[PDB]
């Protein structure tokens, strides 16, 4: 069936029976870097399985005021078994992901999510001037931003989402890779999305690549608001690989 | 954008720019 | 064949549009005008899926809507001012921190993209105000310092010397001057975009100006001091050539405020701050 | 030397001119290229990509999500209208669209744009919505019936969410303006009830809409110019 | 022979007219010189058919009659002026929306026929009236805002910046500026004359202003306030190139009284409102 | 650089030159051209049409 | 004449420009080219050379011989560091160094740097040292077992005098920038004491090292610019 | 092939640097790491031999690193001035005996070179001050005075003819004058530095001025007296073409002083006289 | 710098300085 | 002073003056 | 308008306008 | 007035105006 979707990586397999197809980001399947883009030149440490697996964030509740929520990769997955131990021992590293995002309800329930994957999501300030976000705002870890909770700090990041946390509209997100999570549909959402920079490999600590944003564009409803609807990601790292080892990097 | 032609008489139709609206004075019929 | 390839330029007819096909009736239980937008995927149905379609032969051409044709006009980026007002050797020499961030009609362009490549043609038009009647004999200097070369603290200082940096000399009455540069990051590509920080403090730079620095312009009026002041105003103009772009994305919705920041600021009446004019109901088109 | 005709023209700047320029940097070398995913070679590219219309931005709506949806409810009256716009590809609201926004740097247009719809209400509320395009030389239909005698098509909502229309090109010249014209524009969208939004007990009596557009095979661009949907007040400091 | 095409190109003899042919007497009951004016065609009668002629070899060529020829030569469509008088920010930018129809002379021409495609070939010759002495440095800015993008309200808007738009920067003392555009039109030629409106309506506009909206030329003194003032008329001249005419009309008998509009004023004596220079009688020649 | 020697005339606007300038519209690419019945090619056509002779203007 | 078209940047002068000018000096004829042992074709020959590291410059050596030495010495503690520098090849202590120079006259720099080291004790003194580099992203190590888990070489002192530790282009970006930066910054080399000094009786207790640096063969410097490590205050006259 | 060198030539990919190969653990009694110094060479270990390497393909070019790009740049050499204060004939003429020695910039450079050959390209940019209001026409000599030829000492001296000498005449407004010169020295490359004298006596000069004598520039308004006194610069700027050099060396540490020698000063605190910076300790970074 | 095609039509592609930036605009595809 | 090449991608090394001195940058290597 | 002759002695007689009045003075005979 | 040579290394002794006095400094011996 065309609905059902199993996707396995390393020790973990995830399944969904009723999704929309998978979006594959700009068409490209993650891959480790070739000796014609490489310019680090220490020998690469590529973890295969201990890395590439599943890791589920915390879950987040989705209600009739929520206004989205956001995570920064790979910042996500710094605590991460395997993966989040490589990124702090290495200078350099490099990866693709699979994110599968998780919401089921019933066919009495409406809403709709847009699950969108923003690469350099350079976030803005409101009013604050030349004042730029700060490290410790767009480095929330597996707990992401809750969109309209944070009580306003000067360095703190926008929440404004019908302008994309950055001053572009919200309607043109869909030109970046991206699915919806329309409860008469589906109950999930699963994008592949390959290494993009302008360098071969990186700092993961301090350039995040992707960022995972999700706004409800169509407000949850139903007639048993009591029963809790959440919102779950699990991502897997891809072809991760890490360069320049050295100690562990301890951050703040 | 050269006209090479041969006769030795020789004729350049040189166009310098690349778009058509740049050529001089068209030819006649 | 590089001579029909050459036709082609030269009538703009590289890139050609698909014809429209003649359809008829249809009774089938395929439905292509059905889809699911969940996908993320734009449903590819055509007129011809929709209606009974004639049949057209397009003539329409895509070559100006290529990469290399948006971001190959050249607009200004800077205007350098030089204004004699009571001390000449203070007044006669500046610097700017050169960026593509000034001047919203061309930054505007390259952020639609979060990643470009490419090589920059500068025209340089400068104007001399004569603030007092005669202008004299104005020779202008225009000197590249790459990050780390000495910048000159006096309009005399010996870095203007320039005995490696690039200077470009104009005299007045002489075309505009007008150089290449080739790709100049020490990456792949120039970001547009960049989610990241030069440390990992809570003062670490955010944004592109930790990627992004190009160095500085020095000028300077290589004229020493003449009886009748002048005000020089000198207008940078950049323009793309040799394109390469990736990953395109929303286009600016509001002003501007900084450089190398999308910060932006919001009034109490946002509809004034965006270019929606708000809509009287959904009937009243 | 060879003798020499210096032609009117010379010496002059002209920001579109091709011309070839002295390298600054002699014997530099530019840095690798590397992959990259994504590469862009032409605006159509991103033409072709469905982006939200804010069609329900009435000023209290504007700077909310919900400018992106139509609100759709059981009705005591038959034939209804639902909602009605230009099709004009830089009128409002379509202006601030990614097609919107990229044609607002071009003078001309010409091409058939697709409009889709995706319904979000539950997978139990049915519905039946008639769309229609309304070629110009006539005011926007008043009614069901004079929109339905145009182009137009028939949605029923069901297992696939999304319908599209495809607004075709009929005009009389080969392109249009951008930029609101009286002799160019395109004429209306308008969405009508078919039948009704039908609910079973127990389910929210409401739902949203949303709609997309892009262009289709045979759209394109025309004159590059500045827009108009974005302005510099004063100046852009560090 | 694209070469002894050549020669006819630089002898312009491309187009011979025929050559007249010995005649002779006739006495035959078909009369050449009879026909009915009713049918609407031209008798082509000749010479060689009502009198004796000899034969004459011709020499003369309608190379010089062409359209390309009649069209082809540059004539003023424009006079723009910068008069600045006590406000130097207000008077030193305007604009004007394109038209070939506040001339005259070159606007008769091409009104002799009803739809015509053609090339374009703009040259500008500016002139600075020095009002007080000097003129300083005078470097201007001429650009071409197409319909729909933001027209400059202030001589320092950001839309000078010509992100997009093409504009021609002429520094005084260097050549006469001048550039070609391509045939501009949404359709396939110009209308010359319209018999429409953009409307069903009382109020609807009628003519060629329906269909001819070529945009608008904003022109600004790029340098900064000088002490002089300086008035700065800058003439527009106009040729067409790669001609195409179709179906001609009569020449305008009477004076052109307003743009986009075949509308005429006439006095008490008509006779003065055209050439026709009155006749005494029938026999005075 | 090629020796060069600007002859006179150079620089002079002849309002019947016949050089090549600059395209200010690059990449633009005109209407497709579609057939028009009555193209006039030379000034000829028109001459060897006939037209009425105002020979009775007198004043009245 | 033949039409021509000026174009903007005629008549300027750029420094760098590439362009032919008559001869003053015409029907001259230079000097036979004789053999002159040296010849130098490219600066890169001279970055592959070894110098001395101006390493022990604190203020009260500079302008002494012992500004290029570190001494050594029993340790009564165990894993003491001996110094620690940056990597930055036109940073301070490295700038003065021909390579240091070399680099300060361009703007971007890339490869693999060679650091070499040889001990000047006496033939009986021993000694096993520890030599790390650090790439960045952290901290310069605070220990001898931080520095350990980077890339290192345990130097063992003996009949060869000298060892050389090799710094590996470890960088995001395919180049770096000359001058202090952030973004670009290389990382840092500090020394440890693997074992200790040890010398037998009558035998100076304390001993020098020589430190050196030069690029290896994948060192290359680009976009040249003006130095900072050189200036005029005032005329130079006769 | 010369095309395909060319096309090197363009991209600037003449001198490719090589290739890392991948490299493995080993456990020898083979130690590459392991040299002396003492030898006088140096240890060619690469980083294959010390770590363990991925393979990378290199496209990094040493082109812009080869002595024709290094010395191949125009720098200023010479600062000639002629102030017009109160005596035109003996103010509006001058002299110079050449050298590369006036200038740190450019001089530093070449004295990375024990020898050096080369052929020069000279631009000169002049800038004439209107002191006094109006410039009126500035016509400029620039005569080369070998060695051994009269110099001229008065405005109007004979020598002025060059009747065999290189003059150049510039008239302003027109370009920036610009000349090349071969190789000018009766040895086979100029000494950059020189351990010898010109006798040897006590009294003998020492060093490059013994070798290097390039003659004399001689300056002069060729335009008679005018109302108005200007103040002319002319800025003389030179590149080494087709270059070629021997035995490199230390770069100047300290401040020049004088022209053809070495000499230096140094301060109470010289510190100050170098460019390095004292370091706290040797463990702090 | 010239590319020069034949087909007689003539094409000369002409690069007037040598390091590719200073090329004009790009050819599509 | 044409040193004309074949490759079509024709090379015109032109020298303009009759010096050596009067040429442009030298080659490499 | 080029008029190339080959004897080696190349000569190129040409005609940079479209009409004759344009040309030089006259051959002789 | 084109002498050319032809070793490839093409030689264009160019001779612009009709006057042997008009061309430049004679060839030696
Ligand atoms: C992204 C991005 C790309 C760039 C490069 C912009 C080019 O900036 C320069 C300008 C305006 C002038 C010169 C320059 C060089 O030489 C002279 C006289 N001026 C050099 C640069 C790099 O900046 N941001
Ligand atoms: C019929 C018909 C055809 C036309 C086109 C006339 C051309 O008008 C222009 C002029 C005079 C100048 C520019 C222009 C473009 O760029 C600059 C600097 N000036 C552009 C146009 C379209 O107008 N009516
Ligand atoms: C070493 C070394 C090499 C040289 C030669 C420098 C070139 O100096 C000259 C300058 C600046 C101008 C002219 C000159 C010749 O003709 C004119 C008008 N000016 C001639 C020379 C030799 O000087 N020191
Ligand atoms: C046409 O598409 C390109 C136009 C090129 C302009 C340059 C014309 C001069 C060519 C001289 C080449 C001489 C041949 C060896
Ligand atoms: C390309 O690498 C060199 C460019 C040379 C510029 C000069 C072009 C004009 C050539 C004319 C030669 C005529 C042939 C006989
Ligand atoms: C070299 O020794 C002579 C240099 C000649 C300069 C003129 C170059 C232009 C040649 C154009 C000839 C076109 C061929 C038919
Ligand atoms: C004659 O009818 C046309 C005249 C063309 C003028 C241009 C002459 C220069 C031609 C250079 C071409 C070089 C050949 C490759
Ligand atoms: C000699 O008698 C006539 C000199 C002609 C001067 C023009 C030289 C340039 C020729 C370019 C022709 C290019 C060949 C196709
Ligand atoms: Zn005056």
């Amino acid at each position: 069936s065309d609905r059902i979707i199993q996707i396995t990586r390393g020790d973990s397999t995830i399944t969904s029976q009723d999704v929309a197809n998978a979006v594959v980001g700009y068409g490209v399947w993650p891959h480790y870097l070739t000796p014609q883009d490489a310019t680090a030149i220490d020998k690469p440490t590529q973890p295969d399985t201990s890395s590439n697996r599943f890791y589920t964030l915390d879950s987040k509740m989705w209600n009739s005021t929520s206004k989205g929520w956001w995570w920064k990769l790979p910042d996500a997955l710094k605590d991460m078994g395997i993966f989040g131990e490589n990124m702090f021992y290495h200078f350099l590293g490099r990866s693709g992901y699979t994110v599968h995002v998780q919401c089921n309800a019933s066919k009495f329930h409406q809403g709709t999510l847009l699950v969108v994957m923003i690469p350099e999501h350079q976030l803005a300030t409101v009013n604050k001037g030349n004042v730029n976000a700060g490290y410790k705002y767009t480095h929330p870890g597996e707990a992401g931003r809750e969109v309209g909770t944070q009580v306003e700090n000067e360095k703190q990041p926008s929440d404004d989402n019908w302008l994309n946390f950055d001053g572009t509209l919200l309607g043109n997100l869909l030109i970046f890779p991206h699915q919806f999570i329309n409860l008469r549909s589906n109950n999930s959402a699963t994008l592949i999305v390959p290494y993009v920079n302008a360098v071969p490999m990186d700092s993961m600590v301090r350039h995040n690549n992707w960022s995972l944003v999700i706004i409800p564009v169509c407000q949850l409803q139903s007639n048993n608001i009591s029963n809790i609807v959440p919102i779950t990601v699990s991502i897997s790292p891809m072809c991760a690989e890490f360069s320049g080892a050295r100690a562990k990097t301890v951050v703040q | 954008g050269a006209q090479v032609s041969r006769q030795s008489l020789n004729y350049f139709n040189i166009n310098y720019f690349k778009d058509a609206a740049s050529s001089g004075a068209s030819r006649l019929d | 064949n590089p001579v029909e390839r050459y036709v082609d330029e030269v009538l703009n007819e590289v890139l050609v549009v698909p014809n429209i096909n003649q359809s008829h009736p249809t009774t089938s239980n395929a439905a292509p005008v059905l889809d699911a937008a969940e996908t993320g995927h734009t449903n590819k149905i055509q007129p011809e899926d929709t209606i009974e379609t004639r049949y057209v032969q397009s003539s329409q051409t895509l070559d100006e809507m290529s990469v290399e044709s948006f971001l190959g006009r050249s607009g200004c980026i800077h205007e350098s001012v030089l204004d004699i007002v009571d001390n000449y050797n203070d007044q006669s020499f500046t610097k700017w921190n050169i960026n593509l961030q000034e001047m919203a009609q061309i930054r505007r362009k390259f952020e639609m993209f979060t990643y470009a490549r490419f090589d920059s043609e500068i025209t340089m038009v400068p104007s001399v105000a004569a603030k007092d009647g005669h202008i004299g004999h104005i020779v202008m200097q225009y000197m590249y310092v790459p990050p780390g070369a000495p910048i000159p603290t006096t309009r005399d200082d010996y870095a203007w010397q320039s005995g490696t940096n690039a200077s470009v000399f104009w005299q007045h009455g002489q075309p505009f001057p007008r150089f290449s540069l080739p790709f100049l990051s020490i990456a792949s590509a120039y970001y547009m975009f960049y989610d990241g920080y030069d440390g990992d403090t809570y003062k670490s730079r955010y944004g592109t100006v930790v990627t992004n620095d190009m160095g500085t312009l020095c000028s300077r009026i290589v004229t020493s001091e003449q009886l009748h002041k002048v005000k020089v105003v000198t207008r940078i103009y950049h323009k793309a050539k040799h394109t390469k772009a990736w990953c395109p994305r929303p286009p600016r919705a509001v002003q501007y405020s900084h450089t190398h920041t999308t910060n932006y600021k919001l009034s109490s009446e946002v509809h004034n701050d965006v270019a929606i004019r708000p809509r009287t109901n959904l009937t009243t088109v | 030397g060879l003798p020499v005709y210096v032609t009117p023209g010379s010496g002059q700047f002209m920001t579109t001119d091709d011309m070839q320029s002295p390298c600054a940097l002699p014997w530099y070398h530019p840095t690798k290229e590397i992959f990259i995913p994504g590469e862009v070679k032409n605006l159509i590219e991103m033409c072709q990509v469905d982006t939200l219309i804010p069609i329900n931005s009435t000023q209290s709506n504007i700077g909310n999500v919900s400018m992106y949806t139509v609100t759709l409810s059981p009705q005591t009256k038959l034939a209804e209208e639902i909602f009605a716009i230009k099709v004009d590809i830089a009128s409002h609201p379509l202006a601030t669209t990614l097609i919107g926004e990229i044609a607002s740097y071009f003078t001309h247009w010409t091409g058939s744009l697709r409009f889709s719809f995706m319904f979000c209400g539950t997978a139990n509320t049915t519905l039946k919505v008639l769309l229609a395009y309304t070629p110009p030389g006539i005011g926007k239909p008043r009614s069901r019936k004079e929109a339905m005698l145009g182009t137009h098509v028939v949605w029923d909502v069901g297992l696939q969410s999304t319908v599209s229309l495809v607004v075709p090109w009929i005009s009389a010249s080969q392109y249009r303006f951008t930029t609101p014209d009286t002799y160019s524009s395109a004429g209306y969208i308008t969405c009508w009830y078919q039948t009704n939004f039908v609910v079973p007990p127990n389910t929210p009596n409401t739902a949203e809409m949303l709609c997309f557009v892009s262009g289709c095979k045979d759209f394109c661009l025309r004159m590059a110019r500045d827009t108009d949907l974005h302005k510099q007040t004063g100046p852009i400091t560090q």
